RNA sequence: UAAUUGCGAUAACGAACGAGACCUUAACCUACUAAAUAGUGGUGCUAGCAUUUGCUGGUUAUCCACUUCUUAGAGGGACUAUCGGUUUCAAGCCGAUGGAAGUUUGAGGCAAUAACAGGUCUGUGAUGCCCUUAGACGUUCUGGGCCGCACGCGCGCUACACUGACGGAGCCAGCGAGUCUAACCUUGGCCGAGAGGUCUUGGUAAUCUUGUGAAACUCCGUCGUGCUGGGGAUAGAGCAUUGUAAUUAUUGCUCUUCAACGAGGAAUUCCUAGUAAGCGCAAGUCAUCAGCUUGCGUUGAUUACGUCCCUGCCCUUUGUACACACC
């Protein structure tokens, strides 16, 4: 309800953070994972992603 | 810098060296006589109306004529 | 190509495969020069060539000469091959391939 | 069978609204020689005159020469639409203009020297002689001479 | 012994089917057939100027027989072409959607197309007769 | 007397296939017309991203895959029947939908 | 819901990978060691596979349903859609999780690099496994860091 | 190249050695006496096994080998 | 009754399904004759088949060829193959061996392997390089 | 041998990791299972022309039949098979035939030991220690900056033209992505030169966008060796879209301005087949912004089938005053 302490993050960068540690880099927001890359390096062999290829 | 216009002088000769050799075409007309290319398109195009040339092909690119017999 | 020979039967009334016979027959170059070693002046010694390599540098020298002769010119690339084959299946010292070829013929007896 | 028969009549380069137009170039491109005005417009200036498009510039002669000079200096009252024109809703006025091949260099100065003369930063690059649009000047704009 | 535009060859059937409709006139073409460019993706206005939009309809009159149904953006991704962006590189870019529009409902009002359900325009019947006949004085060209 | 759709997906291609197979088998041993399974294409989830965490190397990249495996079949059954279909064949990972229409 | 199949097999596998760190958060000192969706429409199972899970249903199954309560109002389903069951982990010596968690444990208690790492590639090979190696690094003795590779048994890795 | 590993050398040895009546002279009849008196897990490696065991076949008929 | 083959034709993307039956003896591509293709020099690629066995063998064949996907060059050599296979299939399934097999020497003496598919495919490109195999171009300085 | 890959030799024997094997993908299956969310043929109804049977089409509740093409799942297929040479005549190698495939079939994924005092505390609620911790180096708000330009380098994009530019027509892909408590991909109709706008529609997706009707190309025409209709930088004016906000132009469009560049010196990069190169498209970042990257397909050459000369690499022998190891 305060006034002074927001100004508007609607689009882009900033509206949007990393589920797992809340960083602005290096998103990754295909098919909705809105993770960033190297948490998705981490936690890709438990979401299902397997390298074949 | 090339003539763009038939002065008659170019038009009675072109009609005089139509036999003088073989292979007709748009940059043998420019090499034997100095015609700027679009008029010897528009030459091309009157003797294949009145054809003492004769076509061997007619892409576009290229017009391919020599003498009628 | 089609073109090109379409042109050389309006040239000569002969086979325009048998020109193109004749130009690479006319324009393989018979004796290149390789490359030794050679402690200073790093030297060059007079080899034959294989009648594959005759064949495919005869092709190779056609088609440069005709590339430069009409990169800026009135004159298309069929008419430009046209003349130089024609020129190539009677050397008269005009074509470019056989321009090619005489020099490596002369530094090849040069640096034999 | 377009050849034309004309023997005398034919000329060399012309002139046409201070400028050396070429008389053996085709009346379009000729009138695209001619400064402040471009290939569509001469295009459409040489259609809407009724100019015989298919040739050179030596005849089309008088008469059909001030039609397109008179259709290039008032285009607005010949059904040439107003986007067309190259300054639409100017300074001070708001009428539609074509400059023309001193007009062009003397209005784009003027507009210049109106940006300088409100000291907008358009007008201190423009007087530094730097990249006035948005352009990164650290790699590019070397040798200026 | 059966006559089809397929059967016969494009180019020369556009000619002959453009040179009809020369010849017959009644096409109320719009005012601005001469300022356009026929897409953003060009830079110069179409050379036959007499003649270019009855080449269209002739053109799109074809595709309209050819096809199911089709509407005014796949016109234009057909009519489009590669956009010159200067020095970046070309870009495949639609055509003007205001002729293509203009050039579908004078054939409407000809009476060669007609709305088509589930969207579209589709071939009509005196539409798809007077094709096939010019197509048949096309076949039978030959001397 | 109801004539809907039953709609199969999952990852794992061998438990894809054998509830598939549990789902015809038991669709055979009470027929309905016979309705063997349709197998859709394979929808490849395709993500690809730098193997560095920070920037620096040689700039290798790798590409993950999700494979997404999807199959239906046609069932005109009664209500009870539909019923101990759709509670009976059940595993891990598979997601199974049933329609009306 | 009205979700594509690709978002919502997508968004399973997140779901899979949050429970996974949540029970690795909390359920650290009774040996996590790999939890299971069966999904099950109307009321979803989740199995927890973990080595003391009486230290799960100790005291008459109240962490349990804290748990069940923290998992329902965390991914907002409706009550009773979702319940956590436990097991033993059969073969509870050939779990690499288990073992980590349990040098984790030695660790923390103060015990020597040489002497925790011995007793867990031996309680493996022991167990029953084919093959056995622990890889701890780091600032070991000194400052600068060491790598001491304990590889005992029969290791392929291509 | 096509030079034959100790996996399908050792195999082929040991089939060859004990399966020597059983066994023929002919690729497709000596892979389907692979696959059923072996319980080999890779189809590729199943030809190469049999394709081996052909080759010292025709040899053993040529004359006494060492191995 | 319609004694007809389904043939096919594959080059590296184009597929032209031929449905070969007996009739009058007319050829044709996506309801358009063969003499209307325009790959412009290719036409004699398609003639190729019609021409070498002979145009007798066509006097009484009906075929005609839907071809989806590949560029231009794709879908004229994939008529050649299946104007050429559903023909070596309606031999086959129809006439004599002999016929069939002379067919066969004549389509293997000339061929551009016709009857068989180029197993050439476009291999995938890979990182660091705008091509499949070139790389891009490096520096040192 | 691609390979401490094997044949063999043998104070070594028996093993292990790696390589290979393995997995994915691209090729073949008119053999199996199938399928209005992929098709095909016939049947009805219907449209043209020819009419003499026919040819080209359209048709969702017109059905019937099938799986060749399309998708998959289960399998099969190639193992260098057969033959001829060559090799202590062994491992193997070369050529030909057959074959969809005979460079470990092609391409990848994974990929040992030991290290670097390689990069990263700016991915991490991973972190020890130090610093700061309330007029904080926390966090937030307003406005700038990261773009600033005498210059020097590195990836690239346009080009320096007729094997071309333009203008018409012809006309063909594949990988993929897409909205729920949100507002995504948008068909179709209409307005507009254009960008774009508006009214609806379909699609949570093999169904709809989308046959992504892509571009290079093909044909017919204009131009014409002229820094020219090549080239489109630098500029001025206007019209739109996204956004709270565009001014140091976000981009898009229109008109006008029309610069260097005439094939690039010393040097230097990549590449052996559907590869290079040309050509576009999709995705990623994304409210808007591709000249970037990651993939995809379209068109598709030349020249080797070698050598250790340059740059390096592996093994053995040898020399060493080197061991932070030839810097
Ligand atoms: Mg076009
Ligand atoms: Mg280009
Ligand atoms: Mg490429
Ligand atoms: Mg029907
Ligand atoms: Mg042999
Ligand atoms: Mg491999
Ligand atoms: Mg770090
Ligand atoms: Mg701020
Ligand atoms: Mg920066
Ligand atoms: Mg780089
Ligand atoms: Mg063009
Ligand atoms: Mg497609
Ligand atoms: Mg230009
Ligand atoms: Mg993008
Ligand atoms: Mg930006
Ligand atoms: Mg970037
Ligand atoms: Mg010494
Ligand atoms: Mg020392
Ligand atoms: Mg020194
Ligand atoms: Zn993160």
């Amino acid at each position: 309800e305060n006034v002074w302490f927001s100004h508007p993050r609607r689009y882009g960068k900033g509206s949007r953070q990393c589920r797992v540690c809340s960083s602005h880099t290096g998103l990754i927001r295909k098919y909705g994972l809105n993770i960033c890359r190297q948490c998705f390096r981490e936690k890709a062999n438990d979401i299902g992603f397997n390298k074949f290829r | 810098q090339h003539a763009v216009i038939l002065d008659q002088e170019k038009y009675d000769r072109i009609l005089k060296e139509v036999p003088t050799y073989r292979y007709v075409s748009v940059s043998v007309l420019v090499d034997r006589l100095k015609i700027g290319g679009s008029l010897a398109r528009i030459a091309l195009r009157h003797l294949e109306k009145e054809g003492i040339i004769k076509p061997i092909s007619k892409h576009s690119k290229q017009a391919i004529y020599t003498r009628a017999t | 190509i089609k073109h090109t020979l379409d042109i050389i039967n309006v040239l000569t009334d002969q086979n325009p495969i048998q020109v193109v016979v004749d130009a690479i027959t006319n324009t393989g170059p018979r004796e290149d020069t390789t490359r030794v070693g050679g402690g200073g002046a790093a030297r060059r010694q007079a080899v034959d060539v294989s009648p594959l390599r005759r064949v495919n540098q005869a092709i190779a020298l056609l088609t440069i000469g005709a590339r430069e002769a009409a990169f800026r010119n009135i004159k298309t690339i069929a008419e430009t091959l046209a003349e130089e084959l024609i020129n190539a299946a009677k050397g008269s010292s005009t074509s470019y391939a056989i321009k090619k070829k005489d020099e490596l013929e002369r530094v090849a007896k040069s640096n034999r | 069978s377009l050849v034309v028969q004309e023997q005398g009549s034919f000329q060399h380069i012309l002139r046409l609204l201070n400028t050396n137009v070429d008389g053996n170039i085709k009346i379009v491109y000729a009138l695209t020689t001619i400064k402040g005005v471009g290939r569509r417009y001469s295009n459409l200036v040489c259609k809407k005159a009724d100019v015989d498009l298919h040739k050179r510039a030596g005849e089309l002669t008088q008469e059909e020469l001030e039609r397109i000079v008179q259709i290039m200096q008032n285009p607005t009252h010949y059904k040439i639409p107003a986007w067309f024109l190259n300054r639409q809703n100017d300074i001070t006025d708001g009428k539609d203009y074509h400059t023309l091949a001193n007009n062009v260099e003397s209005k784009l100065r003027d507009d210049l020297e109106r940006l300088k003369k409100i000291r907008a930063h358009r007008g201190i690059r423009h007087f530094w002689g730097l990249r006035v649009r948005g352009q990164h000047t650290k790699t590019t704009g070397r040798r200026r001479a | 012994p059966g006559v089809s535009v397929r059967d016969v060859a494009a180019q020369d059937f556009i000619n002959a089917y453009a040179s009809f409709l020369q010849r017959q006139g009644k096409l109320e073409v719009p005012g601005y057939v001469d300022i356009v460019k026929t897409s953003s993706g060009n830079e110069m206005p179409p050379q036959d100027a007499e003649g270019w939009f009855y080449k269209r309809a002739a053109s799109v009159a074809r595709h309209i027989y050819m096809r199911k149904q089709v509407g005014v953006g796949k016109l234009n991704k057909l009519y489009g072409g590669a956009k010159s962006r200067g020095v970046r590189p070309y870009k495949h870019i639609d055509a003007s959607g205001s002729i293509n529009r203009k050039v579908l409902q004078a054939l409407e009002k000809i009476g060669i197309v007609e709305i088509s359900p589930k969207g579209g325009r589709r071939i009509s019947e005196n539409g798809q007769r007077d094709l096939d006949r010019i197509a048949a004085q096309t076949l039978e060209e030959d001397e | 007397i109801i004539k809907i759709r039953i709609t199969l997906t999952s990852t794992k291609v061998k438990q894809l296939e054998n509830v598939s197979s549990n789902i015809v088998k038991n669709a055979e041993q009470h027929n309905l017309v016979k309705k063997g399974p349709v197998r859709l294409p394979t929808k490849v989830l395709k993500i690809s991203t730098r193997k560095t965490p920070n920037g620096e190397g040689s700039k290798t990249w790798e590409t993950y895959e999700m494979r997404i495996h999807k199959r239906y079949i046609d069932l005109e059954a009664p209500v009870q029947i539909v019923k101990r279909i759709t509670q009976i064949t059940i595993e891990p990972g598979v997601d199974v939908e049933v329609v009306v229409a | 819901a009205l979700i594509s199949k690709k978002r919502k097999l997508v968004a399973d596998g997140v779901f899979y990978a949050e429970l996974n760190e949540f029970f690795t958060r909390e359920l650290a000192e009774e040996g996590y060691s790999g939890v299971e969706v069966r999904v099950t429409p109307t009321k979803t199972e989740v199995i927890i596979r973990a080595t003391r899970t009486q230290d799960v249903l100790g005291e008459n199954g109240r962490r349990i349903n804290e748990l069940t309560l923290l998992v329902q109002k965390r991914f907002k389903y409706a009550p009773g859609t979702i319940v956590l069951y436990a097991e033993r982990v059969q073969d509870r010596g050939l779990s690499a999780v288990a073992q980590a968690e349990s040098m984790k444990f030695k660790l923390l208690n103060g015990l020597a690099i040489r002497r925790a790492a011995y007793g867990v590639v031996r309680y493996v090979m022991e167990s029953g496994a084919k093959g056995c190696e622990v890889v701890v690094s780091g600032k070991l003795r000194a400052a600068r860091a060491k790598a001491m590779k304990f590889a005992d048994g029969f290791l392929i890795h291509s | 190249g096509r030079v034959r590993t100790k996996t399908v050398k050792r195999a082929s040895k040991a089939l060859i050695e004990r399966y020597y009546p059983k066994l023929t002279l002919d690729f497709q009849t000596n892979k389907r006496l692979c696959d059923e008196i072996a319980t080999i897990q890779s189809k590729r490696l199943r030809n190469k096994i049999a394709g081996y065991t052909t080759h010292l076949m025709k040899r053993i008929q040529k004359g006494p080998v060492r191995g | 009754a319609v004694p007809s083959v389904q043939t096919f034709g594959k080059k590296k993307s184009a597929t032209a399904v031929a449905h070969v039956k007996a009739g009058k003896g007319l050829i044709k591509v996506n309801g358009s004759p063969i003499t209307l293709v325009e790959p412009e020099i290719l036409r004699f690629k398609v003639y190729e088949p019609l021409l070498l066995v002979g145009l007798d063998k066509f006097s009484n064949i009906d075929i005609r060829v839907r071809v989806t996907g590949g560029g231009h060059v794709s879908q004229v050599y994939a008529i050649r193959q299946a104007i050429a296979k559903g023909l070596v299939a309606y031999h086959q399934k129809y006439v004599d061996e002999q016929s069939k097999n002379e067919l066969k020497k004549a389509f293997t003496s000339y061929d551009r392997t016709l009857l068989i598919a180029d197993s050439r495919r476009p291999e995938p490109k890979k990182f660091g390089g705008k091509g499949a195999r070139s790389r891009f171009q490096k520096s040192y300085r």
